[PDB]
RNA sequence: UUCAUCUAGACAGCCGGACGGUGGCCAUGGAAGUCGGAAUCCGCUAAGGAGUGUGUAACAACUCACCGGCCGAAUGAACUA
């Protein structure tokens, strides 16, 4: 389901609680899983700005909590090299929330997308304001 | 009329391309046979460009645009702009645009005559759209939405908006936009409308996983549904 | 599914090893679900209070509402009923298939 | 669309053979005993299963 | 009723009108036609039952103009066309069988897959 | 031009479905087809297999039935199996059903094709009570009358 | 080691023929010797089954039963260590 990214670094590892950027109700996500993640050993699993993670919410609705459910990240904290040569990050961490297909279950986004999630996954374009 | 494709295996194609009157445009990472929808059914009539906004594939969300002009975001770059002022035609004006809100395309949804604009963009925008464009703009949202070019499909005839709206708001805004509107899925129940096609006088193209009730609704309120190849011999 | 059963002693057999004696038909609502090979998965288990079967007939039914949908908009309700066959065995402690482990 | 002259000259080299039941291995129709030596020359042979 | 027309997605051509449509309604539903047989190599040996499926997913027209160059043309005994404007397979020629997906039978056939094709009403909109 | 003889089996009122592939490369047709088997089929019964050939060149209809094999001894009779077990009275008629079918049974006339449709009568009483082996085996009716 | 075949022509192979009522009849989308049920008839023949197997959607084609010559001294089966 996931295409071609060219490797960004990667701050997200297991057990971080990133903040949740839609209006689903939910306020926050807790990292467990990374889809499509490596193996080594003692080493914990991390995403980055566009991978798709397993989460689940700890804060808000009580209808979507004590579930395991996919979701995207849209906003990273440690600086990436994008390939045109400046480092960048933004302010916070942020990821929206998916079904395993991709499609959102939002409907808007707060809060500005990195450019390397909407050419990645076309739904989070679609409902993204700003882009970077 | 009522063509269906898909880029490289997503249904949605008002990402991946921006249809207007007098023009195309269409990202460059495409298959043959993508391509092929566009140049076997426009003929020579208007010109299909293959283009980037900013780096990205996604320039039926970044750009915003009908028959008169363009508007680009600023992170376009001036290899990216030197191209389109040549492949277009003369007539039509290519202006970069300085915004906090960078996606022009959710933001605004428009045509030849009428445009709704997301509700928090700024002043000095009205006045650049209004003379690029060459259009009135009108600052509304759709019933819950503030991203009007993602949920909206719009044209010269009619309008396919969001599922979920009020018919008593639909009415507020066929007073305002002056053309009928209709609610409806497309690709098979997707609520983003806006994205899943696109549309203009004489052609309005779509997903592969839209259903043919769903092709029934579009081709209705857009008008541009109309033999002797076909006949029995025995 | 299988269940299986103490003739004499009225036992349940759990899925690993276990010989739960419960009450019939009060609690064995609630033993049933683990050797079930659904899990967590479905829905809300929102209720579950099992229908009457004849108790000469070797068989218990059991109805159940999963409750939680996800088809993109709503989480829908949707109510069904499964079944399951009673098969009586030995369960050594009511079997005496005894001779070195005295102690 | 096969056009079944045809397909009695291909079924010759896929289907008309028979089959070694220790080994797997394949061998021609009118064979006694299997040729390789990893199956110590045996002699249980089945034929080939027709589609 | 009104007519109707059989329109290609992805080609949005007129493959077929009514005034076609064998249609062979009922399926059997007996032990013989309305399950699928797998016999085995000898001995009339049955390993697999298949039951039918609900609708007949298939359209029996008769042979069209339009098909007309592709049956002169190498007239074989079973084969396949395309719509006259993007070469993807719609429906395949057979004048054997092929009964429906549902199953009875039918008489020589010349099947229009409803898969990748789609029917419209040939008269003015619903008007919803 | 050219002629092509076909052929075509069973039927009672209309059928044509074996052949209806036959007609693949050839003229293609449904209603004139089962409307020139017809003309075959007219006054023959629908239970009873009816074997002919059919010759054609544009659309042509032809409807023969040389009836040679059991075609004969199915016809001159009354209409988990339909029983053609029945005691017939054929062997005065025999001697006239036999005329008819030996054309070329290749045998020296009537005397050696007494037997031909004899045996071929699988079914029927014949003659009297059996009309079958050993009570067709001997024939002393009409034989060199017809030759 | 024990059987059995063969110069009175084997085994192995090659060369010919295998026809005619006839796509016999119910049975079925279709079954013509060969998905199956039950009958086993008759013509001609040197000889030839309402067919021994391979096959085709159904045929065809081919093989086998059976009849002929062509070839020239070996061959088949079980068992023991």
């Amino acid at each position: 389901a996931q295409g071609t990214k060219f490797r960004i670094s990667l701050g997200l590892p297991v057990g971080a609680i990133m903040n949740c950027a839609d209006n689903s109700g939910a306020r926050n996500l807790y990292i467990i899983a990374v889809k499509g993640s490596g193996s080594r050993l003692n080493r914990l699993p991390a995403a980055s700005l566009g991978d798709m993670v397993m989460a689940t919410v700890k804060k808000g609705k009580p209808e979507l909590r004590k579930k395991v459910m996919p979701a995207i990240v849209v906003r990273q904290a440690k600086s990436w090299r994008r390939r045109d040569g400046v480092f960048l990050y933004f302010e916070d961490n942020a990821g929206v929330i998916a079904n395993p297909k991709g499609e959102m279950k939002g409907s808007a986004i707060t809060g500005p997308v990195g450019k390397e999630c909407a050419d990645l996954w076309p739904r989070v374009a679609s409902n993204s304001g700003v882009v970077v | 009329m009522a063509t269906r494709t898909q880029f490289e295996n997503s249904n949605e194609i008002g990402v991946f391309s921006k249809l207007t009157n007098t023009y195309c445009l269409v990202a460059v990472g495409g298959s043959e046979n993508f391509y092929s929808a566009f140049e076997a059914e426009l003929g020579d009539a208007i010109p299909i460009v293959h283009t980037t906004i900013a780096g990205t594939r996604i320039i039926g969300r970044m750009t915003a645009g009908n028959r008169r002009g363009l508007l680009v975001p600023t992170q376009t770059t001036d290899q990216e702009l030197q191209h389109l002022r040549n492949s277009l035609p003369d007539s039509v004006k290519i202006q970069r645009v300085e915004e906090r809100l960078s996606a022009l395309g959710n933001v605004i949804c428009c045509n030849d005559y009428v445009a709704l604009v997301h509700p928090d963009i700024d002043r000095e925008t009205e006045e650049l759209i209004s003379d690029v464009l060459g259009v009135e703009v009108f600052r509304q949202t759709i019933s819950g939405n503030i991203l009007v070019g993602s949920y909206c499909s719009l044209s010269n005839q009619g309008g396919l908006v969001h599922p979920q709206t009020s018919v008593q708001d639909q009415e507020e805004l066929s007073s305002l936009l002056q053309v009928p509107l209709v609610a409806g899925t497309v690709n098979r129940g997707s609520s983003v409308v806006g994205a899943g096609m696109v549309v203009n006088d004489y052609l309005a193209v779509t997903g592969l996983d839209t259903t043919a009730p769903e092709l029934s609704v579009i081709e209705s309120i857009f008008r541009l549904q109309d033999e002797s190849i076909s006949g029995n011999l025995r | 599914a299988n269940i299986s059963f103490c003739r004499n002693c009225e036992r349940f057999l759990q899925p690993p090893g276990q010989w739960i004696r419960a009450e019939l038909e009060s609690r064995e609502l609630l033993a049933i679900c683990l050797r079930r090979l659904k899990g967590l998965t479905k829905v809300r288990l929102v209720d579950a209070s099992f229908i009457w079967t004849e108790p000469h007939s070797r068989r218990i039914r059991i109805k159940l509402t999963v409750q939680g949908e996800a088809m993109t908009n709503t989480i829908i309700q949707q109510t069904f009923e499964v079944e399951y066959i009673v098969i009586a065995m030995q369960c050594p402690d009511c079997a005496r298939s005894y001779t070195n482990t005295w102690r | 669309i096969i056009e079944p002259s045809l397909k009695a000259l291909a079924s010759k080299y896929n289907c008309d053979k028979s089959v070694c039941r220790k080994c797997y291995a394949r061998l021609p129709p009118r064979a006694t005993n299997c040729r390789k030596r990893k199956c110590g020359h045996t002699n249980q042979l089945r034929p080939k299963k027709k589609l | 009723s009104k007519v109707t027309a059989v329109r290609c997605k992805k080609c949005r051509t007129k493959l077929a009108l009514s005034t076609s449509f064998i249609a062979h309604d009922p399926p059997s539903k007996e032990s013989s036609e309305g399950h699928f047989i797998k016999r085995a190599a000898n001995s009339h040996r049955i390993i697999d039952i298949q039951e039918s499926q609900a609708n007949c997913s298939h359209f029996f027209i008769e042979p069209l103009k339009w098909m007309q160059p592709e049956l002169q043309g190498k007239q074989e005994l079973e084969g396949k066309f395309s719509c006259p404007g993007c070469s993807s397979k719609v429906g395949g020629y057979n004048w054997k069988g092929s009964r429906c997906s549902c199953g009875k039978w039918v008489i020589p056939a010349i099947h229009l897959q409803t898969s990748k094709v789609d029917q419209f009403p040939l008269q003015s909109t619903a008007l919803p | 031009x050219x002629x092509x003889x076909x052929x075509x089996x069973x039927x009672x009122x209309x059928x044509x479905x074996x052949x209806x592939x036959x007609x693949x490369x050839x003229x293609x047709x449904x209603x004139x087809x089962x409307x020139x088997x017809x003309x075959a089929t007219k006054e023959f019964k629908g239970i009873k297999v009816t074997v002919q050939l059919k010759i054609q060149n544009r659309q042509a209809a032809a409807s023969v039935v040389p009836s040679a094999s059991s075609l004969v001894i199915t016809a001159l009779k009354e209409p988990k199996n339909v029983k053609h077990s029945g005691n017939i009275q054929l062997d005065e008629i025999i001697x006239x059903x036999x005329x008819x079918x030996x054309x070329x049974x290749x045998x020296x006339x009537x005397x050696x094709x007494x037997x031909x449709x004899x045996x071929x009568x699988x079914x029927x009483x014949x003659x009297x009570x059996x009309x079958x082996x050993x009570x067709x085996x001997x024939x002393x009716x009409x034989x060199x009358x017809x030759x």
